[PDB]
This record gives structure tokens, C-alpha cells and sequence, in this order.
């Protein structure tokens, strides 16, 4: 299970234009593109670290799940919540031939549980010594207004305050950076072996 | 008879009834499932086929049939009796009279038909989808349908596993419950906490095997029971407890264990149970078994023997069992031996009259 | 106890031919005309008279099904038992009536009826009674009399009438020209139940007194109309599917026609 | 009431058996901020470490290092056994008192109250069997004398039914030890034909 | 019979069926795992050996063939029927009748076949991948199928191991839990705690080996508990302690080791495993157990060699136990020798005849 | 269970005009300057922030609740709590034929609990594979002078809060944002199998 | 050379509760096979 | 159907024993990476 990302965000897809808007940095001066470079770095470190408090994805970016041996035996649970249209789970062999099987497989969409259940009551078997990466699509939507708006209100909470403060200095609200995730956060009781 | 008539058109001439839907399940969670119920069936099936009988008809029961004895019919008879309230048993006449073979067909696959009069007219032994249909609109009727008292329906038997499957639930779920608490539990010896200098702080893998290996050596083991163990700035040895240890479940369980005992009847110092001493020796715990579920669970049986077997026969033969050379009831014929044999004053055969011995 | 409401028991069921079949259907076997034997002459070359030409009819035997979902003082396993019983007793009564053909038996009204003295095999025949609304204003009950004697003598000796109850009413309304009620003279008699010397089944599913409605059947149902059937009533205690609903499944296959044309007379409300 | 007191009481421990989440533990993960989830990469080697080498009766007591954040706290079950356990067995002696059944022939537990089934046997058989048969008895004896012409009585045996064997031993010793009156004279006590 | 024919083709006729499939792994994990299970078996397959037998054919059983005893094939007889329900004899006969070998085939590996009636036509004894196919269409039928009673099964035994299938998981994970915990548990006897000056601080390698030589030499060990152990600033001594010491699951496993001697019919005093005392003093437990798991278990397998073996012989042999100078049941001999020798009113001959002498 | 809104609010919809005026009306600077389609974009962050914590819908969007197995035999409660009629129980098969029901099933509507609740015990089974899908209209009314006028302060309450300060910064009202939603709070004590 | 590995039995049931008007049997067996040891197996290749 | 049932299963699987594929059903001796005898490894079946 090693998840990594296919094609980041193309960058363009960031509101940088409103998040501008919400800085409060000014309105009709010629300049207007001196902070461009830096407010999408924090945009980019504000998604990825709400990214890993909710699990969630939130530009449907294109993943690869690489992984070798099955978690359940059917149901395989993928980590990266709201999916839609696994496209391949190419199984690839102990070393070079990559088949793509269609193989009976499912997907269950959900954004607790993003399910890849299997119909025929196993999965498609692994060569031994062997990956089964799993190309899929996971996020809300395209572009930034297809998003949950508190979600996207929590990314301009917390991108603001690194735009504000460089360093960890230290500095309550009612629905702060935190009370708009935890609505989106993982809630999980399992520490057993199933 | 008559009310029987008005009872048929009620529940439909002509069409099975079933009865019991479960009765397949509690065999699998209550007989093949826990030792209390299967123990209990088996001390009872075991105790009526030992017992002798009283009638010709008795060489049709010593031998029914090929790898099917004596004992091992009143077994499967009575099995089903415990297990689902009905007996059945088919009979195969090429002959008219004495037909020579019996069996024990399982209850779970027979159904009933009320017929006309109320009383069956056929029942209907369906494995898979395919039926047979015997027919009981004939003289010599071929099957006995042994019924356990039901107070309520008018075709099957109560079945004490059923009046018992609050119990049965209870003692499977109560033994599972420590069984998988022995399989999924984490207990702890204890755990070596390192916050760091902050609230929060990892340790290297360089400094996490030196952990291991003075914890793998060192500390571990019944060799290693005790040792002082230095804690430096940062680590605490916080050891942790497992409160309830012993006693999940264990007088509950011990309860439903005695509950399952007490609706076969059966006592509880003849299967093994713990519990508080009701019967004192065994002379009556033996004697209390064939006397107050056996005895009358086996006369009750060999009186519908005596009557489905006597529709073949021209006359009728009485079938009993035998209540003497059975060694349970030995404390009930000391003591009727040694109440006529010491009373001195009537004489000698006027005595072997009333012991049940050929007068001389 | 939960009760229900008491509805029609009367289905025409113990006046027909009830026959147990096992098979997919019921084929009954009956000639449509004659032999056609003549006197002969001394001097003639007199052969092949002539031979019934026998025609096969199909009971398709079709099936009946109920499905409720059952969703400690009553208990529903009876009591919907005892329900789904009657409900299959009563609604295969509508289908020996004026059931049509597709899927259900097709009842004794539904086969193409022509006026009697023009009678064919493969119809039935009506006696008509008058003005169209009702019976006849000069003489009523002529048209039930001569329902009777236009059937044939050798059915004639157990056959019944067919009626609903607000027919047998319209019959029992029937009165002289003094208001003496022809049928159950007093206000004391209640229903005499030999009308015409034969019985009288009040079936429900008749149609009632209309512009050209059968409302009045009569007939040997037991030449005329063959019941056949399997004994039984499939009970799925079913545990699945819905654990809120057990959705019992309970089902008896039943099917019939007319086996016999000649049995059956109606009485058309009409000119 | 002793009924449906038993009848629940034994379904309160069934469903307590099903109805029930007791962990053996909870690894509590805070965090450095008062909230914090731990990633499914984090999370699928928690599972790892747990299911191999901590869960089960083969690991039972690792000493189970716990980093910053981490914290183990072991939950407990506090009423382990005796759900409703002596009103269970209270309620199961009502039930057997109203019937009329001693405690011992049933097989319910408590307090030694009959001593030796020699007397538990005969007290069922004399306060709540006996009686009943003689009252039953005695109404078969007048309906079906009633198709009868004579009146016929109907009544128990008293006799050779074994749980009064300790009524006839006590009786057949009392008038046999009694050497004074003659032979015929006790035959006629304890119900024989003389000679 | 007549039903044989229906039952036959849903299982499918001419193809073998298996059963269970775990039946090999409860031997492994409750035969050779754990004690209970292993002493309940051993102690009545080497008590059902013991036991003569009444009938020639007895000169078949006595010697069976080389290497196996009368005794020695018993206890693999019986052996294979409490552990899974079936036992098997398989008879080669060079010479027509009484075949001179038996062989208990074990069960693991044997199939049935139900064939067209629903009685058995074949048994395939399958090691490896090889088969055999045994023919039951003939005459002599040559092997013995001894079924324990099984209600809703049609072809094979209950094994009343499979009854205490989980109360063996209990014994078996509770023994390990106590092996493991002493395997896997690092207790201190305390912890000598340094902090520092700040809230973390480590001692020198100077320093920690002056503190393991005073606690080497002057504090751990027997011959030094007690030293008055001078804490300076920033040590300190924290004793930890083992908060469950005894008794871990130690009811539970005892309770669980009370259910396997349940379902086996052994009572708690014979196996000796700790309990309250249910019987009173070996004349009534080893009575018992004669009586109500051994006597009827050996008159069920010795009723199926008297008709089995009999198939090859012309006429047909009784064989049952012996229930005589078989020394358990002497307190039911003693009880019925004196109970008929105190009773002077009936003659010499009288008694003879009831106690089974030869009078004269 | 995915439950993707149909389609999301008009914008036009919303109280931009009045929340200009709960943000400074009778007192302040003047009318001001506030970047009006900022002023929408605090509002849908406050809605939905306030459609998190209520679990209601506040201006009665189109949903669709696209589930695979039914939770208990018949009951089938629906999350977003106001609601009213349901669109279509369409239910589509592995395969993709999309065959809707008409009929079993009654809607039992209740800001409590909202149901489908299907007559008798017989609830539309699923095709395996073909996971159901219910469409709903969940919310109070069009407009948004059809709320509860506590409600609708929540958003003013916590909407302005966004306006006034933008990062996370530290700032016990007797009604205030907390006091006011927790009357449309769900209010839940199941932990259990039913 | 080839092992196969199975479940010995033909499990075959009929459940009319899925599809109503019918009775819908449904059978089922587990073999799963491969080869144990390559150095049994040789193959006749028809090209050179 | 069962007859039916049997007589298919022996005959798929002993396909399956032959030319499967590894994924979902149990993989043949055919399907597996084959070598001339001479040049032969572990890690295939000789032909010739």
C-alpha cells in the first residue's frame, strides 16, 4: 500500500484569484502579481494538510494505489475517501507483465467507506511476489467550486494563517479551522484484526 | 372426532402444515453445539434403548433392519423425540403380518396432513423438493407418529430443546464469550512510555532496537523475572493490570448449563454439572433418571409400539418395559424384598405371590 | 381474538366437478355431435353413417397467489392463515364466474353465448326475459319457468340455480297481482332455498340485474363445469428477504371452464 | 409475575451475551493538538502491530512501547458475572411453588429444604399429584357412571405406586412388629385376603 | 426403505460424500492438545477393551491380525468413534468364511457413497490422492460402519468432540494464555527513576556502570533484599508491582476442562480434573462410568460385530459385554447377591436360577 | 451511500442584500465597502457549516441518496432532515437499466426523523450490484424567508464572524452560534446493531 | 507435477426466497490447482 | 440439475486444470511461462 498521486493539481484549479480577495491585499493597484508565486504555496500546504486530517481529496486528482496482498479478503477499503470510476486494477505479475483485469470487481461509493467489493467473493488472486496498483480518480469534483464550502472555507481559515505568521508562533472561534474538518475526519473504533 | 372435523377446514384439507420453522437450527446451535445439550440427549437415548421390554413382534425390534440394531433404533427414536417433539417410523410389508423392517425417519423432513376429519390422512417426507406422500387412509397405517404433549397445536410434540432454547443461547454465547476473549484480547505486561522533551517525541530506529534487545534479553522471560530496570529522563515504566481475570460469564453460563439439565430432565449429578448437592449418592440420582424421565418417556413410547404393531397382528400385544433387571431401580426392589421377606407372619406363598416369582 | 370482516363463502366450488390433477393442465375429451345412425333400407348401399367428431378442451390449470408481509395477544401465524384461506377461496370464485381467459380460469359467462333454440356446441344459451330493465311487467317468473324447462330432462336431475343475493332479492320481490310473493308467500317463511324444486347457490361474483346482464345462471354444474385443481395451499414461512417483514408466501394453483355447453343456461335481462 | 420475571431475567443475559462492547483495551491517540486522527498508512501498521503481535492468547502480556501521543488504557467489564442471577433463581422457585413441585425433583438450585428423595418423592406425590388424581378421578368416576346403569367409584391405587414405599415400609413394620394381635388380625390391617 | 430412494439422488448417488472437513484438526488441537480431551478418550477406549465378551468368532476378535491385539483394536475401534463418530473394520478373507483379518480404518480418510436406495455402495479410503472404492453391493459387505447417533445427518456420526469443540478452544487458548503470559512478560521489581536537573537528562556511561555494580552486587539477589538503599538528588526508587498474579482464566480454564469430561461422559473424579464432589467415593464414579458412557458404548459396537461378523458365518452369534467379573459393577453385585441370599423363604434352587448359576 | 447534492443553490437565492445589512445597518461607517460576491462566498461557508453541525438543508436543494443494501428491513431513515417528496426511488441494476418504482413505499416526513418506511414489511429489494438510488428534495423553502428565524441568525452570526476577522484568531454569548443551532441538532443515542 | 486443492463436496441448494415465482437452485464446489514441482511437466512445441 | 450440475463442474475446472489463467480460477500447466529443455530454470516447463 504505497498511494502515491499519478498528476498533481494543475495549480490553475487553485483559487488564487479569491484567495487573494480573501487576504484582504488590495484591490486596484498596478502591481497586483508580486505575491502570486507565494499564495498558491500556501494554498498548496493548506489543502495537503487538511488533505491528512480528513482523509478526504477535494480536486480529484488521479491516484495509483500500489499494493501486494489484500487487506480483507474481498472488500479492500481504499484510504483516499470520496472516489468515483476506478479506472484499472491492473495486476501486475513478479516482474514486467501488467494485465488489466476487469475481473469482477466492484466499487461501493461512499465517503466513509470507499469499498472496492468484489462480486465473485474473492478478489482477483495476486502473483506471489507481485503489486496489484489500482488507478482511480478520487476527489469532490474538478474545480474549486464543485467542493463542500465549509471544507473550502477551512483551507482559506488555515491558508490565511501561514500567510500571516512564517514561523510557529504561538496566537477559540466557534467554527475555527478545526470544527469545519471534523465533520470530514475519519471516525473509526477498529483496532482488532478484522 | 367431531371437534376434529370443524378443526381440519380451518387450516386447509389436504395441504402440509410444518409446524416448527427452527427446529433444523436448534439441532445444529443446541445438540451438535453445546456438550450440556448433546450430553443430555444422549444420557436419555442411551438409557431407553437399555431398557428391556415385555411382549414374535420383539424379533421385529431386535433386528429392523441391516445397520440398524435394537439399540441403535430406540436411539435414533428417541433422538427425535428429544430433539424435535415426533417419532416416526416407517415400515416396509411385503408380508401382511410382523412387517420386517423399521426406520427411523428424522423429523425435520416429515410433515403432516390433516386430512378431512381432523385426524392426518398423510404425511409427507420432503428432502430437497421432492416428496413421498404415505398414506394413512388404510387400515395397518404405516407409520407411528409419536408425539411429545403439546398443549397448543394439535399435530407436533413441544420439544424440550425448544422450551430450553433461552438456555441453549445463553450457554453457547456464554462459552464463545471466553473463547474469543482468549482470541481477541491485548493484555499488556505493561508499556514503556517516552514523551520526550516535548508533550510528544519519537524514538530512532537506531535507539528503538537498543529498546528491543535489552527488552527481548533482559526483561522478558520468566528468566528475566524482576529485574530493577533504570529509567532515564523521558521513559516510565507504566505497568498495566487485567481487572476482571478469572469468571466471564461463569455463573450464568453455570446457570444456563443447569437450565438445559432441568427441561430434559435429566439431574444434575449424572451429567457432570457443578451445582449444589440436590440428590445424595447416586442410589437416587440413578433412580430419580429412571423414574421421572425415562421410565415414563419409554412407556410412553412402547404403548404406541404396542398399538401401531398390533394393526398388523390380528390380536393385539401389549408392550411394556420391563421395571425389574434394571439396575437404577435396585434401590426400590431392596427395599420391597426386605419389607415382605422380614414380615414373618404370612407365610411362604403368600409372599412369592407379591414379589412376582412362579408360585411353588 | 382479531376479527375480520365476514365476506361470501358460497363460490360455486361444491356444485361443480372438482377434479385433483397433478399435471400442467386438464384435458377433458368430448364429442361435439352424433352418430348419425339412419334406418336403413332393404336395398341400399348403406355405409359410413357418420362418427362425433371429439374435441379436446384445456383445463390450463393456472396458479393463485397472495403475498402479505407480516410488519403476542393474536398471533399472525393463524390468523393470516385463516385469512389467506378464505381470500383464496374467494377470489378463485370471481374467475369461475366471469373469469377471462388470460392467467385465471376463464368463468362460465365469458364463452360467447348465443340465443337458445339457435344453440350451438360452442356457446351457451339464454332464454331473454322482456323489457331490458328488469323482468317482465305482465308476467314475471315465466322467464325463470322456462330457463327451467329449456335446459334438457337428463340435466335437469341435479341442477341449481346460480344467482347473487340481490338477485334472489329481484326473485323474492316477484309477487301476484293480489301482492302474495310467489316465492316465500308470508313475511315468516326466510329463504326456502328449493326454488323451482331445484337449490339455489347465491354466488356473489354474478353480475346483478342490468340492461343485458346474465345475472340468472342454471345448470348440471357437474357436467358443466369442470373444476380442477391440486389439493394443497403452498405455505412459505419465508425468514429472508425483509427482516421488518416476513412476507409470507402462500399460493394455490387452480384452473376451469365449461366442459359441458349443453349444462348451463342463462337468462338474458333483454328482448 | 415469577414468570415473566424468569422468562426476562434469561433474556436479559442472552442479549447481554449479544448486546455487548467490551473492549480489552483502547489505544487513545491524542495527538500534539487535543485532536488528531493518525493516517491509513499510520493506521494500517497500527492494525499490523496489533493483530500480529499483541492480540490472542500467544501474546498476551507484550510490553507494548507507547510513543508521544499514544496511551494505552485497559477497559475493565465491572458486572462480570450475576446479571439478575439470584431474582433468576428466586423467580425459579415461585414458578416451582405454585405448580406444587418440590425444588429438588425439578432440579432448580437452593437450600436443602427435603432431605433424601425419599421424601421429596413422596411429598409430590402426596401434596400436589395425589390430590390432583383423586379429584380427576373422582369426576371420571360420576360422568361415566352416568353411561353406565351402576355407579362405579374410581379412585388412585395408593398401592404399589414406588414413591410411597417409605408410607409402606413405616406401615407394614408398625403392624408386623406388633406380635400381640394374631395373623389374620393384621391381614386384615394391612389389606390382605386372610387365610 | 421405500424413502431410501428419494434421499439418495440429492446428495447424488455413486459420488463420494465427505462431511466435515475440520474433523482432522480436532484431533491435532483436542486430542493431542490438551489433556482433557486426551485422558476422556484414553480412558474409555482402554476401558471398553477391557471389558469381556459373550458369544469361534471370538478367536477372530482375539487375535485380528499381526501387530494389533484384542485390546490393541478396541482402543483403535472406539478411538476413531469418539473422535469422529465412525469406526470402520475392514475383513479380508483369503478362506470363505470367518476372514481371518480385521483393520481399523481410520475416518479422517474414509468417504461414503450413498448409491441407489440411500444405503451405502461404496467407501473410499483416500491417502494421498489415491482412492479405493470398497463395494457394499454384495453379500458379506465387507466393513462395518458403527455410527455414534447424528440427527441431521444421514451418513456419518456426531463425535462428541465436535459437541465440545469450543470448550476445547477455551482449554486449549486459557493453558497458552498462562504459557505465553509466562513467555511474554517483563516485570520489574521497580525502577530506579533519574530525571535531573532538567525534566530529561541521561547518566554517563561512568555513572551507569558505578550504578548496575551497586546494584549487582549490593541490592538485587536473595542474600541482599532489604538494603537501606540511599536515594540522592534526582534518583529515586519507584517499586512496580504485578497486579494479577495468580489465576489468569485459571475458573474458566477449569471450568472449560469440566465441559470436555461433560461431553465425553467421563465423570470429574475419574479424569481428575478439580471440582466439587458430585459423587462420593470411587464405588459410585467408576460405577458410573460403566454405566453410562463405557457399557452402553461397548453393547452398541459389540450389537454391530454380532451381525456384521455374523454375515459370514451361517448362523447367526449374540455378542454382547459381559456384565459380569467386570470389577466396577461390584457394588451392583454385591446388592443383588445379598439381596437374594437374605431372602431365606425361597429355596436353594430358587435362587441359583436368579443369581445365573448352573443349579444343582 | 454517496449523497452528491443534485444541484447546489442559485446564489441568487441567498440574502446577500440583507446581509450587507446585518453586517452594517442603522450603526457602522457608512454602507461601506465590502466586495459583494465575498460577502455569497461567507454565507455558503457559514450554511455549510451550519449544515454540517444540524444535519438540515436551509434552502431546499435537490439531493440524491444512492445506497447499496438497505440498513434495516423497512425503515431507511434519511439524513438530511427537512424534507418533502421524494423525486423518484429509481432503482438501477449491475448493469445500468434503471428500472423506477412507483408504489410500496409511503415517505413519513418529520424534521426528526424523515423515513421511507415501505407499507407492510416489504421493502424494494436491491438487485446485487445494482445499488439503489433515492432522489429527494430536502430543505425548509425556496426563498429564504421561509426558515426559522433563529436558524437564519445562526448564519448571520456566524457568516459576519468569517467577514470580521480571517485567520484563525482568538476573540459566550448568552444565544449565541452554539445556542441557537443546538435545537436543530440530531439528537442520536444508538451505538448499536439497530 | 500439478496439485489441485479443493473442497470435496457439492454443495447444491434451493432458496425460492430470491426470485419468487421460481425456486432458483444454486451449487457450488472450490478447486483451486497449480504445479508443485516444474521439473515433471515437458511439452511437445510444434515449430522448430 | 444436479446430474447436470456435476457432469459441468468436472468438465469446467478440468479446464481450468489445463488452460487457465492464474486470476479467478485455478491456473493450468499450459499458461506458465514455458522454456526450450536445455535452457531450462525453476522458474518454467520445459518443451521440446
Amino acid at each position: 500500500m504505497m498511494l502515491n498521486e499519478v498528476t498533481a493539481v494543475p495549480g490553475t484549479a487553485l483559487p488564487v484569484a479569491e484567495f487573494r480577495d480573501h487576504l484582504r491585499l488590495g484591490t486596484g493597484f498596478a502591481d497586483l502579481g508580486a505575491e502570486d508565486a507565494a499564495l498558491l504555496s500556501y494554498l498548496r500546504a493548506a489543502i495537503a494538510a487538511i488533505e491528512g486530517r480528513t482523509a478526504k481529496a477535494l480536486i480529484s486528482r488521479g491516484f495509483r494505489l500500489a499494493l501486494t496482498a489484500w487487506r480483507w479478503g474481498d472488500m479492500q477499503t481504499l484510504p483516499i475517501a470520496p472516489v468515483a470510476t476506478v479506472t484499472a486494477l491492473r495486476l501486475v505479475d513478479a516482474a514486467g507483465v501488467e494485465t488489466p483485469v476487469a475481473a469482477g470487481w466492484r466499487l461501493v461509493p461512499d465517503m466513509a467507506r470507499p469499498r472496492i467489493e468484489a462480486l465473485g467473493a474473492m478478489l482477483p488472486m495476486i502473483p506471489t511476489g507481485g503489486r496489484v496498483e489500482i488507478d482511480f480518480t478520487a476527489g469532490f469534483g474538478a474545480s474549486w467550486s464543485a467542493l463542500p464550502v465549509d471544507l473550502a472555507q477551512a483551507v482559506f481559515l488555515l491558508a490565511a494563517q501561514y500567510y500571516e505568521l512564517r514561523h510557529d508562533g504561538a496566537a477559540a472561534m466557534p467554527f475555527g479551522v478545526m470544527a469545519l474538518i471534523e465533520r470530514w475526519r475519519t471516525v473509526r473504533v477498529l483496532g482488532g484484526r478484522p | 372426532s367431531v371437534t376434529g372435523r370443524i378443526v381440519a377446514m380451518a387450516s386447509g384439507a389436504g395441504r402440509p402444515v410444518w409446524g416448527p420453522r427452527d427446529t433444523v437450527s436448534l439441532m445444529r446451535t443446541g445438540f451438535a453445539g453445546n456438550p450440556v445439550g448433546f450430553r443430555s440427549v444422549k444420557l436419555i437415548a442411551e438409557a431407553t434403548a437399555a431398557v428391556p421390554l415385555i411382549c414374535p413382534v420383539l424379533d421385529l425390534l431386535r433386528r429392523p433392519n441391516a445397520g440398524q440394531g435394537r439399540a441403535e433404533l430406540f436411539e435414533a427414536l428417541i433422538g427425535q423425540i428429544l430433539l424435535s417433539g415426533n417419532g416416526y417410523l416407517e415400515a416396509v410389508c411385503p408380508e401382511p403380518g410382523v412387517p420386517r423392517e423399521l426406520h427411523v425417519l428424522r423429523s425435520d423432513r416429515m410433515a403432516v396432513v390433516p386430512g378431512a376429519d381432523g385426524w392426518p390422512v398423510g404425511y409427507d417426507y420432503t428432502v430437497g423438493g421432492r416428496k413421498h406422500r404415505f398414506d394413512m387412509t388404510g387400515h395397518p397405517d404405516p407409520i407411528c407418529h409419536i408425539k411429545s404433549f403439546h398443549p397448543t397445536d394439535d399435530h407436533y410434540g413441544l420439544s424440550p430443546m425448544q422450551a430450553a432454547a433461552v438456555a441453549l443461547d445463553v450457554h453457547n454465547a456464554a462459552s464463545a464469550w471466553s473463547k474469543a476473549l482468549l482470541d481477541n484480547a491485548a493484555r499488556p505486561s505493561g508499556a514503556i512510555i517516552y514523551k520526550g522533551a516535548d508533550g510528544q517525541g519519537v524514538l530512532a530506529p537506531e535507539q528503538y532496537e537498543r529498546l528491543i534487545f535489552e527488552m527481548e534479553t533482559h526483561h522478558q522471560g520468566a528468566r528475566n523475572a524482576g529485574r530493577p530496570m533504570l529509567l532515564e529522563g523521558g521513559l516510565d515504566w507504566k505497568p498495566m493490570g487485567f481487572s476482571p481475570s478469572d469468571m466471564e460469564f461463569h455463573e450464568t453460563k453455570a446457570a444456563a448449563a443447569r437450565e438445559i439439565a432441568l427441561a430434559f430432565g435429566v439431574p444434575p449429578m449424572l451429567i457432570g454439572i457443578p451445582g449444589d448437592a440436590t440428590y445424595a449418592n447416586y442410589a437416587e440420582a440413578n433412580r430419580a433418571f429412571y423414574r421421572l424421565t425415562v421410565l415414563p418417556l419409554l412407556t410412553r413410547v412402547s404403548a404406541a409400539l404396542a398399538w401401531w404393531l398390533s394393526g398388523y397382528l390380528g390380536a393385539q400385544i401389549e408392550l411394556k418395559p420391563d421395571l425389574d433387571q434394571v439396575p437404577a431401580l435396585a434401590v426400590e426392589r431392596d427395599q420391597l424384598w426386605a419389607r415382605i421377606g422380614a414380615a414373618g407372619f404370612l407365610s411362604n406363598s403368600e409372599k412369592r405371590v407379591l414379589l412376582g416369582l412362579p408360585p411353588t | 381474538t382479531i376479527r375480520g370482516v365476514l365476506r361470501s363463502t358460497a363460490s360455486l366450488r361444491q356444485i361443480a366437478s372438482v377434479v385433483n390433477v397433478e399435471a400442467t393442465s386438464f384435458d377433458v375429451l368430448v364429442d361435439k355431435t352424433d352418430m348419425g345412425s339412419g334406418w336403413a333400407s332393404e336395398t341400399a348401399a348403406l355405409s359410413e353413417t357418420a362418427t362425433p367428431q371429439i374435441d379436446r378442451i384445456t383445463i390450463p390449470l393456472h396458479e393463485l397467489a397472495a403475498m402479505p408481509k407480516a410488519s403476542s395477544a393474536f398471533d399472525i401465524e393463524t390468523w393470516l392463515a385463516n385469512r389467506i384461506a378464505d381470500k383464496f377461496a374467494r377470489a378463485e370464485a370471481a374467475a369461475f364466474i366471469s373469469g377471462d381467459g388470460v392467467d385465471k380460469p376463464t368463468g362460465f359467462l365469458t364463452k360467447t353465448k348465443v340465443a337458445n333454440g339457435a344453440w350451438a356446441w360452442g356457446s351457451l344459451g339464454y332464454v331473454a326475459t322482456g323489457a331490458a330493465g328488469d323482468f317482465a311487467a305482465v308476467n314475471a317468473s315465466d322467464a325463470v319457468v322456462d330457463l327451467v324447462y329449456a335446459l334438457g330432462a337428463e340435466y335437469r336431475a341435479n341442477a341449481s340455480f346460480v344467482m347473487n343475493s340481490k338477485t334472489a332479492g329481484a326473485v323474492r320481490k316477484m309477487k301476484d297481482a293480489d301482492g302474495r310473493f310467489l316465492w316465500a308467500d308470508s313475511l315468516a317463511a326466510g329463504e326456502p332455498a328449493r326454488l323451482m324444486g331445484y337449490p339455489v347457490l347465491i354466488a356473489e361474483d354474478m353480475p346483478d340485474i342490468a340492461a343485458n346482464a346474465y345475472a340468472i345462471a342454471f345448470g348440471d354444474f357437474g357436467n358443466g363445469y369442470t373444476i380442477a385443481e391440486r389439493p394443497d395451499l403452498r405455505v412459505l414461512r419465508d425468514p429472508f428477504s425483509a427482516k421488518p417483514h416476513v412476507l409470507f408466501y402462500a399460493s394455490k394453483r387452480v384452473g376451469g371452464d365449461v366442459s359441458d355447453f349443453a349444462a348451463i343456461k342463462l337468462l338474458k335481462f333483454a328482448a
